DNA sequence: TTAAGCAATTCGTAATCATGGTCATAG
DNA sequence: CTATGACCATGATTACGAATTGC
């Protein structure tokens, strides 16, 4: 924790996986991984070691009226 | 076709008298078990519920269930037309938005009005049935001056139910106070407690929620943890009226 | 600061010739611009500097680069301990300072500033441009951005991403720091401040620091040293105020007889001119006795005074107005030769101040508060004024009668200190225009010269409804058939209201003037209305805006606007109104009616927490009485009743802590009966189901065709069309009308899947 | 250590209902002789003298001549809280700048417990003189208070003349002239103009309503008057003590 | 040391004044 | 157990400041 928030958001911003902010996170991993871009398997591995947290599984702006 | 007779119009004034102020509009779901109705206030804050069985109405007749949406201070404006007295009888169409009040005198002079409804929108909701575990029956009286007396000094008061009896306690600019109560027909005020209570709520709503003082002579209180008290009264093989308030956090 | 972006031009060429952009950290190259990137900020405040010192520009403009940016700039320099940046100037041995000013006056109010010392170089900021000269509604780059042309905490993490998404920055600033150029190109701002300079006297610093004084103050000692005069100093504190310009009582009503108007062309300088007023041919009480030439050497005005003649002396007032006259004629010569309307409006914009000087001229006579007062001479226009006046309206309703010939004895019905508004009765326009244009030419043979009065206007129909207060069609030619409307006072152009009263009052009098139908009139109102009361009209059009002036006078009497701005928010103690700036506001719905300045909320915090509105509120104090203002006087009272009746049917219709502890319970769709079950109809009235399937899927899919005219436009208003939109400006109605949508659509949608499925889907 | 008790106490609402419309603070001096209050008007026209001895009470611990000060509008809030057969009982601590009032039930089952606190005085202080009140008047409170309102709606001020057989009520107004003229009655009804020496004066009929705010206060009211001094109207706080209220004459 | 003028209409808040519903107690 | 006016509570009228626009 603390350096794992930061893969996610680093995750959130390459835009060779998509235009994602109206979806969750691991749709967006497993939609990259079916065209098979090249999803790495770190984003994966912190998705898995968690239950349902809003600040893990969410988009970065999940918040926010747009 | 709806129609509905009763003996004492005056439970009738007594029950519009306690809802002028906190509502301005109001949808009556007539059914084949009685006149029943929930709204929330116009603030958002708090829940009234009012049951008037079936029983009770001294000649009933419904036939399909109804719905009306009824302005309640046109409506309030025209029981205050009726002496303390009279007989009511209500008369409704199934295929019409206006309705008719017929006020007998137990004399030589009847007396009938008809009243424009209107159709809203709103949404109906309820409450599930816990058991509250802080159970007060007390004199209404002595709650109304409680309440306005506290009023003057601050706004919130804190309720403390312990094993004798409640203690409320109020603050303010001016200083605070409390009055305390224990246990000891009706003038009595019948505490049961298996776990004791602490909590929080604002005036103004108490003071709107003491506005029904004439329709019975005993209110009943019950608390829990971190549930919106709730305030109850009991009217004479007609029903009950409850008042709803959420605890302050 | 994590980027600076910069726009550089020579003054008559095109298009820009450097377009420059610093950054902090590595990022992407844009095609027509130079990139650079710095590890440390101290290397971008040098780098900035030393560009500031090679390009050595004459002048600096931006948006808000006064009280935000330069010293935002300085202070962080001097936090991280870099010497050499604030040298800005010229002069090669001076560093620059922050400095507090404040400016105020009964025209413009009063604004407090800061300065920032720059000796050599030029300021113009364009906010302050704007915010002296035009009276908007708000003040912000989008909303002027959008009325001239056409239009935090995201960017801290744009910032800590790639560089794609600082590219992205980039691109962005650019075109924010392009902006104020093309306003300032476009608006004729520069030209009309060199020839302001050019015509008054005074440098090009003071057109943005200083009032109308010290420009009156130059031409006059200009034109004193010219005869060997010098100029005295009086004081005081204080005289008393004296009585000024008549208003005429009306005839109030609905008029569709045609109404000519005629009147003076620039006043009170022809009069100051034609009677040889000034200060320095003022005769005192006593020097004409013993002299007994009265005739032809001085004249009596109506307050009292006496002045000499022009066979005397000539005074020094007369020539200052009669050259910046001669400036504001050659610019209307030159305006009448534009065919571009936004072109035409600001030549209009540029005589519209030459005529400001002039009358200002007239004003510094007397301001006791001031630097040299001379009340007498202020008394004597305005009772040459009001005889003037009536002189006019004695002659116009006297002469044209039945008894000399002509048709109808003609009735004056208004008139306000320079014009006269003559009812003629004839209901050609042809007609109407032909004896106005001999009445206007006839009167003007009565008096000196420059005095000339001149016809205006044909008004068909007219509608006056108190003083200060009308409306009309404009005629300018006959062939030239109708123009436009006229709005004097009226609710729709004040700023004081909501847009939906001012919209609501234009399309009342555009089908009531234009097309002469009150029953579509009647409909609109009863439509507004409806739509009020069922929940359908959108929070852009209840925003409500008020100005935050000096703190006295606001702390002298309880306000709403006051109340919001003096009451913080959790989330920023930072950023708040100031004073002289506008805050908007909306009424929400609570029960506290001793005090509307209890119910008042910010749009976004209403925006992002969700609380009701006070429908009876803006149904009673903002709608209902300028509507009946407006729709009275064409019927009689039975019109108060006939919309408090159009009300009344449709007044029948309203939509709709503890709010969590919901029970959600069903209902039927047919006649609204709670009850046990999730099945959509009731049991009485189950048959009638195709008919209420029918009903309401022709409003899911009207509901379908507004969510995809809406989020796709945003699109294009951004640019592009493969990444996400983030805008979230509160002056656009796209914000926020796109919101609800999406909660109307989820709800709609999920009404119908009370009736089953149409058909499998895992076949 | 300041304890004490009242069990008819309805009279400290009665006295403070008649104190809180004159002035707006007192100066409540506590001595072993009871409580006692000395204190000006605020339009320099008039004066409180409120004396309570410890025998008018029931149970009593003094331990301090204590010298307070009440906010008295404030206090009357408080003293609206409760009822008039309902036992008043007041504590107070010579360290603790604080008034503990304890309201007890007649039924003894609402018990209240209030607390104001306490702001800093220095108020003036002047001494009455004593002297031969030429004219004293022993009347019914409630005839009083229905005479001076009944002056009160032809003219402002009053102008007595005190002598043998009657005594003159007169005034002026906007509808002109009026008196009225009483007499002795040949124990609370009962009247009695005791007379020395006939005299005239002027009173402000204002201040004479303000006075006959304690009207249910006493069995009987008395009037007290002589050439050019303050009349003292006089309620006896039955088996309590006195409250005399000063009111310094007109020119 | 610094600042162009006056006329008029509209709306909100607190304070002033009218009037009825309870109530409290003397008959 | 029942008249009477004194008492609390709620609504109609006036006054004045603030804001903004027309000449
Ligand atoms: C607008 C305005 C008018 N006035 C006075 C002077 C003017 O002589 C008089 C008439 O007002 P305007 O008709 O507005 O101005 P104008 O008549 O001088 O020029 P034009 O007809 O070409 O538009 O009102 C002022 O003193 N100060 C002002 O700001
Ligand atoms: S919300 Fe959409 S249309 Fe409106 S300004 Fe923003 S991007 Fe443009
Ligand atoms: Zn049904």
């Amino acid at each position: 924790e603390e350096a794992e928030l930061e893969l996610l958001r680093q995750f959130d911003l390459a835009w060779q996986y998509g235009p994602c902010t109206g979806i969750t996170r691991l749709q967006r991993w497993c939609r990259a991984k079916q065209m098979g871009l090249e999803p790495p398997p770190e984003v994966w591995q912190v998705l898995k070691t968690h239950p349902g947290d809003p600040r893990f599984q969410c988009s970065l702006w999940h918040l926010y009226p747009l | 076709m709806f129609e509905a007779r009763l003996v004492q119009g005056s439970i009738l004034k007594k029950v519009l008298e306690a809802l002028k102020d906190l509502i301005n509009e109001a949808c009556w779901d007539i059914s084949s078990s009685g006149v029943n109705l929930q709204s929330m206030d116009s603030s958002h804050v708090s829940l009234v519920q009012l049951t008037l069985r079936s029983e009770g109405f001294d000649t009933y007749r419904c036939d399909r269930n109804l719905a009306m949406g009824v302005n309640l201070t046109s409506m309030s404006k025209i029981l205050k037309c009726a002496g303390n007295e009279d007989i009511i009888t209500l008369r409704a169409e199934d295929n019409a938005d206006t309705l008719a009040l017929v006020f007998e005198a137990p004399n030589e002079k009847v007396s009938d009005y008809e009243m424009k409804l209107m159709d809203l929108d709103v949404e109906q909701l309820g409450i599930p049935e816990q058991e509250y575990s802080c159970v007060v029956k007390m004199p209404s009286g002595e709650f109304a001056r409680i309440c306005r007396d506290l009023s003057h000094i601050g706004d919130a008061v804190v309720i403390s139910c312990a094993k004798d009896g409640v203690k409320f306690s109020a603050s303010g600019e001016l200083g605070n106070g409390n009055i305390k109560l224990s246990q000891t027909e009706e003038e009595a005020v019948t505490i049961e407690m298996n776990e004791p209570v602490q909590l929080t709520f604002a005036l103004r709503y108490l003071n709107f929620f003491t506005k029904a003082t004439p329709l019975s002579s005993t209110v009943t209180l019950s608390m829990s943890a971190d549930v919106p008290l709730v305030v109850e009264y009991k009217i004479a093989d007609m029903g009950h009226l409850k008042y709803y308030l959420a605890p302050k956090i | 600061v994590i980027q600076i972006c910069s726009l550089g031009l020579r003054w008559g060429e095109p298009e820009p010739f450097l377009r420059l952009a610093l950054t902090l950290r590595p990022c992407a190259p844009i095609l027509g611009a130079k990139v650079q990137s710095y590890e440390k900020e101290e290397d971008l405040l040098q780098a900035w500097s030393t560009f500031i010192r090679i390009m050595d520009p004459d002048v600096i403009t931006g948006y808000n680069i006064q009280n935000f940016d330069l010293p935002y700039l300085i202070s962080r320099a001097q936090t991280l301990k870099v010497q050499t940046f604030p040298f800005l100037g010229r002069v090669a041995g001076l560093c620059s300072n922050i400095r507090d000013s404040s400016f105020q006056s009964k025209q413009t109010g009063r604004r407090d500033t800061k300065v920032v010392s720059m000796v050599g170089r030029v300021q113009m900021d364009m906010l302050q441009v704007l915010l002296r000269e035009y009276k908007l509604r708000s003040y912000t780059l989008n909303a002027v951005s959008f009325h001239f042309l056409g239009e935090h905490s995201i960017i801290t993490d744009l910032q800590n991403g790639n560089d794609q998404t600082r590219r992205r920055l980039a691109v962005y600033c650019l075109k924010d720091a392009y902006l104020p150029l093309r306003l300032l190109e476009r608006l004729m701002v520069l030209v009309n401040a060199v020839e302001m300079a050019r015509v008054t006297g005074v440098p090009l610093s003071y057109l943005l620091s200083r009032g109308q004084q010290v420009k009156v103050v130059s031409q006059l000692l200009r034109q004193a040293m010219h005869e060997g005069l010098l100029m005295p100093v009086v004081k005081s504190e204080g005289g008393e105020d004296y009585t000024g310009a008549t208003v005429i009582e009306p005839l109030k009503g609905y008029y569709d007889v045609p109404i000519a108007t005629l009147d003076f062309s620039s006043l009170y300088p022809s009069i100051m001119m034609a009677h040889n007023l000034c200060y320095t041919t003022l005769l005192r009480p006593g020097t004409a006795q013993k002299l007994g030439l009265t005739e032809d050497q001085f004249i009596r005005t109506p307050t009292g005074d006496e002045f000499v003649k022009t066979s005397v002396r000539k005074g020094l007032l007369p020539q200052i107005l009669e050259n910046l006259l001669s400036a504001r004629k050659r610019a209307k010569a030159e305006l009448a030769k534009e065919t571009d309307p936004l072109r035409r409006q600001v030549l209009d914009g540029r005589q519209l101040a030459l005529k400001v000087s002039a009358n200002s001229v007239y004003g510094f006579t007397g301001a006791q508060v001031g630097k040299l007062p001379c009340l007498e001479i202020s008394q004597s226009v305005t009772g040459f004024g009001r005889q003037m006046i009536e002189k006019t309206k004695q002659l116009v309703e006297s002469k044209y009668t039945v008894e000399n010939g002509y048709s109808t004895s003609a009735k004056v019905v208004y008139g306000d200190t320079d014009s006269v508004m003559c009812r003629f009765g004839v209901s050609s326009v042809a007609e109407a225009m032909a004896l106005g244009r001999e009445a206007a030419d006839w009167v003007s043979g009565h008096f000196p010269s420059p005095i000339r009065l001149e016809f205006e206007k044909v008004y068909f129909p007219y509608l006056l409804i108190s003083k200060k207060r009308y409306a009309g069609l404009l005629f300018s030619s006959r062939p030239d058939a109708h123009d436009r409307m006229d709005c004097k006072g009226l609710e729709a152009v004040r700023r004081d209201n909501c847009p939906l009263v001012a919209n609501l009052v234009t399309a009342s009098l555009r089908r009531l003037l234009i097309d002469r139908d009150p029953e579509g009139a009647v409909a609109h109102a009863q439509d507004v209305i409806s739509d009020l009361l069922c929940n359908r009209i959108d929070i852009s059009q209840l925003v409500i805006t008020k100005e935050l002036t000096r703190a006295a006078s606001d702390y002298a009497g309880k306000q709403a606007h006051v109340e919001l701005a003096e009451r913080m928010r959790k989330r920023d103690p930072g950023s708040a109104p100031s004073l002289g700036d506008r805050v908007p506001y909306v009424i929400i719905s609570a029960a506290k009616g001793v005090a509307a300045y209890m119910k008042s909320e910010d749009p976004l915090f209403v925006l992002e927490h969700s609380l009701p509105i006070d429908t009876q509120y803006y149904l009673e104090q903002q709608l209902a009485k300028p509507l009946l203002r407006i729709f009275e006087p064409i019927l009689g009272e039975g019109r108060a009743e006939a919309v408090l009746l159009r009300g009344d049917h449709t007044r029948c219709k309203t939509v709709l802590g503890l709010l969590a502890f919901a029970k959600r319970r069903n209902c039927c769709i047919g006649c609204r009966t709670v009850l046990s079950h999730q099945g959509a109809v009731c049991e009485f009235c189950q048959p009638r189901e195709s008919e209420l399937y029918q009903k309401e899927v022709s409003h899911l899919n009207a509901l379908e065709e507004r969510f995809s005219r809406l989020w796709t436009q945003c699109q294009r208003c951004q640019g592009s069309l493969h990444e996400d939109v983030i805008c979230t400006s509160r002056d656009c109605p796209i914000f926020y009308m796109r919101k609800k949508v999406r909660k109307d659509l989820e709800d709609q949608e999920q009404l119908l899947r009370r009736f089953g499925p149409p058909g499998p889907e895992a076949w």
